[PDB]
RNA sequence: UCCUAAGGGAAGGGGUAACCCCGGCAGAUAGCGCGAUCACGCGCAUCCCCGAAAGGGAAUCGGGUUAAGAUUUCCCGAGCC
RNA sequence: ACGGCCUGCCAACCCUGGAAACGGUUCAGCCGGAGGUAGGGUCCAGUGGCCGGAAGAGCACACGUCGCGCGGUGUCCGGUGCGCCCCCGGCGGCCCAUGAAAAUCCGGAGGACCGAGUACCGUUCACGCCCGGUCGUACUCAUAACCGCAUCAGGUCUCCAA
RNA sequence: ACAGUCGACUC
RNA sequence: CCGACUUUGUGAAAUGAAUUUUACUUAUUCCGUGGGUCGGAAGCGGGGCAUGCCCCUCCUUUUGGCUCCAAGGCCCGGUCUUACCGGGCCGAUCC
């Protein structure tokens, strides 16, 4: 046969980001002195919009701890963010949305975004429009936290990673229907060549498992082991089940 | 007068700028100075064996004054103290036609030399130097000049050993013979060194060195052992 | 120290004196002035250019500039060029027009060397 | 011609039997820049080169002139950088 | 072209003043006690008007003379637009799409440091002085100058457009 | 709510 | 994918005559910085109903301004020697 289309994407070739027009990334700003011990004073300049990514991004500028020079952050915006705003960060910041606290300032059942998981991480959880984190509970004998993800999830993070408090902004997005081919090509021509898609059973036997045959059907388990080569891991990698989901399973 | 007026600054964590204080502590050295400070960190970490550890137990300073002030008496003939003299004894080979000149005598010097000194025993007293890398080219000389029954110190820095005899470092000396002026000033300094070397010596190979964690490691192991009390 | 960053330190570069020249024998100036014109053009074109536009065609050197031709037509002939343009011809000599400073007569420099 | 785009090449370093392959991996990174000279001081942050005769961009117009050059390259006049 | 003077579009902006019986306004919108209507100003664009360039040029006539001769007459007046080409202004709509960078140039914050008035410290003004290097530049651009073995009904990116 | 002049276009 | 050995050191317990468990940091692996405040002790305020000896603090919450190259004090040392330069600490806690 020949190198199927999911092992093509590896290589990078066509297949890389489409990158040209995003504002560059977005996280909070490296962990100092500042922020360990007390608060910083931001203020929220602009609220825009970045290629390829459905939360908007908050152009935070703060003034530099120790140098005669402006230092120009750029945010995941919360929810409720607006130009002009004066966010805090730190230690001792209060507890407002747009503020960011490490989580041991935080109580249990409060909503978070862009927390980290090393301490200085910058953000790594809860980072898409509309989602947030829940902090369930501390752990003093440890510097941990428990935290909700998105996905459901319960993970144990140190007490120290930062959050924003709130949720990310333009939530809701994924609920319009799409209605064109016309608009699913302007969403993808700005994230990465991944579309369309045509179906392996489609395909000649040469580039697909699924390929070929007098019908389009699979003739195999669609199945397929976790420890499978690439090139045959194709189809429903490692599943624990299929079908419709009922019942507890869908809890 | 009623000018000249006081602006304090408040120099707090989200107030003016601080001043130029010193960060030595922080700076981000090169490779060089990075490596080299690791290693003697490494070292301390780690058990260092006796045969190892026998050095980071040095001669004292009070000593060394007194030994060092021996061997500068009998440093060798320097470079230029040494053309002339053949420069004479060129006439009194010419004329005289006899070599008159008596045994000079000084320190001797070269790991080669000291080695075959000490089996012959020839040798009364080795002085070792604590630096010498790689080090296995002195860690046997204890062992070797205690078996002989030699006195030996081990004094610090390679640099001051070579810097008595001419050279850049000398990592070991010994001196075999004295003038019968020094009989008595000799005689006391090695009485020490014998039993401050080769008396603890049958002791000293059965002490493990290093093991000495950080200086926040042992602030945090008195915290722990403390809360156990 | 104050600053977290160790920069390079700055020492003393020496300048170069060899213990022997490279080069001992000089450099000729290959392209001197009789390089630099090779010859006048005599094309009924240029004979044109000497009355009409007080101008004089010559062949040059490929390699040689407008400024060291202005030269090298004061050394010889002795005379100004208010202005030279250049072009390298479709064959591949380059060709220099000359325009004389208006003290200087192109005719009477035409005929002192031989071209009308 | 200058600048950068997508992108290419690349020094220390990593790999490699070698040809070659890797640029962010962070190394006293190449270059130090600026004020000075009558010497010293300051600062060194995401850093070299290449890459567009359709992108960005110091400055020109009118009138004449040849067998063949110029609408703005030559001549006349008038400007500009 | 360029140099001045005027004009000042549609926007934007300033001052006075205080709006219901609401008014101002577009083809559409929209605007107003966070200050409308009004009255009066500022600025902006211009490929707008006048003068200089510049009539000495060009063109059209009519003459008269040997050889890039010479002389003469003139180079006006209004009006029109769902017109066409280019460009601009200012609104509106669309997006799970928000539609380069750098060179380069301009402006500001701060104010360490600096000088005379027998005179020295200046100065992004006007005028005046010098210099401006290298390579391309002809011609075709196609039912014959490019590719298709050709002077091949094929193919090959543009600007002008009665 | 008149008088004068002008006016290219549509039904 | 899985095991042994190697890298690979340190020391503690329980079953055993090896197996799971644990603890150290310097090997190694990962992360973050223009290696820009880490550890310990102080100090400052605060809570006292054993004056405990301990705990909680660290000179910015405010409206889309601004924020550098230190004022000020003390002390050496030059000089005009009868008017002017160099330096040291504090300000900016210690180790
Ligand atoms: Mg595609
Ligand atoms: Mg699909
Ligand atoms: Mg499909
Ligand atoms: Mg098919
Ligand atoms: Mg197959
Ligand atoms: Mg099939
Ligand atoms: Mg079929
Ligand atoms: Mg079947
Ligand atoms: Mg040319
Ligand atoms: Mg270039
Ligand atoms: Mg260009
Ligand atoms: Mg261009
Ligand atoms: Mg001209
Ligand atoms: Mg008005
Ligand atoms: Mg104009
Ligand atoms: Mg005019
Ligand atoms: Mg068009
Ligand atoms: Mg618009
Ligand atoms: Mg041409
Ligand atoms: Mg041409
Ligand atoms: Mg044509
Ligand atoms: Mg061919």
């Amino acid at each position: 046969g020949r190198v199927i289309r999911a092992q093509r994407k590896g290589a990078g070739s066509v297949f890389k980001s489409h990158t040209h027009h995003r504002k560059g990334p977005a996280r909070f700003r490296s962990l100092d002195f500042g922020e360990r011990n007390g608060y910083l004073k931001g203020v929220v300049t602009d609220v825009i919009h970045d290629p390829g990514r459905g939360a908007p991004l908050a152009k935070v500028t703060f003034r530099h701890p120790f140098r005669y020079k402006h230092q120009k952050e750029l945010f995941v915006a919360a929810e409720g963010m607006y130009t002009g705003q004066f966010v805090y960060c730190g230690r001792r910041a209060t507890l407002s949305v747009g503020n960011v606290l490490p989580l041991r300032s935080v109580p249990e059942g409060g909503v978070i975004c862009n927390v980290e998981h090393h301490v200085g991480d910058r953000g790594v959880f809860a980072r898409a429009s509309g989602d947030y984190a829940i902090v369930i509970s501390h752990n003093p004998d440890n510097g941990t936290s428990r935290i909700k993800l998105p996905s459901g999830a319960k993970k144990i993070v140190p007490s120290s990673c930062r959050a924003m408090i709130g949720q990310v902004a333009g939530g809701g997005r994924t609920e319009k229907p799409m209605l064109k081919a016309g608009n699913a090509y302007h969403k993808y021509r700005v994230k990465r060549n991944s579309w369309p898609k045509v179906r392996g059973v489609a395909m000649n036997p040469v580039e697909h498992p699924h390929g070929g045959g007098n019908h389009q059907h699979i003739g195999h388990a669609s199945t397929v082991r976790r420890d499978a080569p690439p090139g045959q891991k194709v189809g429903l990698i490692a599943a624990r089940r299929t079908g419709r989901l009922r019942g507890q399973a869908a809890a | 007068n009623p000018l000249f007026e006081k602006r304090p600054k408040q120099f707090g964590i989200g107030g003016a700028l601080p001043p130029k204080k010193d960060l030595h502590r922080f700076v981000k050295w090169p490779k060089v100075v990075r490596i080299q400070r690791q290693r003697r960190i490494l070292k301390q970490r780690l058990k260092v064996p006796p045969a190892l550890h026998q050095f980071t137990r040095t001669l004292d300073k009070n000593l060394a004054t007194n030994l060092f002030k021996m061997l500068l008496k009998y440093r060798p003939e320097d470079k230029a103290a040494k053309k002339e003299r053949l420069l004479k004894r060129a006439q009194a080979e010419a004329e005289g036609k006899t070599v008159e000149a008596k045994k000079p005598i000084v320190v001797k010097y070269g790991l080669n030399h000291v080695t075959y000194l000490i089996e012959q025993s020839k040798a009364q007293l080795v002085v070792i130097a604590h630096d010498v890398d790689p080090i296995e080219l002195v860690v046997w000389l204890p062992a070797l000049c205690r078996k002989m029954e030699v006195p030996y110190c081990i004094v610090k820095g390679k640099s001051r050993l070579g810097s008595i005899v001419h050279k850049k470092t000398a990592s070991v000396l010994c001196l075999t013979t004295v003038k019968n002026e020094d009989k008595l000033e000799f005689s006391k300094i090695l009485e020490a060194i014998k039993a401050n070397f080769n008396d603890k010596f049958d002791e000293v190979r059965k002490k493990w060195g290093g093991g000495v964690m950080g200086s926040k490691s042992q602030a945090k192991t008195k915290a722990r052992e403390r809360l156990i009390a | 120290r104050t600053s977290v960053t160790f920069h390079r330190p700055k020492t003393l570069s020496k300048a170069r004196d060899p213990k022997y020249p490279r080069i001992s024998t000089p450099g000729r100036n290959k392209l001197d002035q009789y390089q630099i014109l090779k010859y006048p053009l005599t094309t009924e074109s240029a004979m044109k250019k000497i009355e009409d536009n007080n101008t004089l065609v010559f062949i040059v050197d490929l390699k040689a500039d407008k400024k060291k031709i202005k030269a090298a037509v004061k050394k010889m002939y002795d005379i100004q060029a208010k202005k030279v343009n250049t072009l390298i011809r479709p064959d591949g000599k380059k060709k220099a027009y000359v325009k004389l400073t208006p003290d200087y007569d192109a005719l009477d420099v035409a005929n002192k060397i031989g071209i009308i």
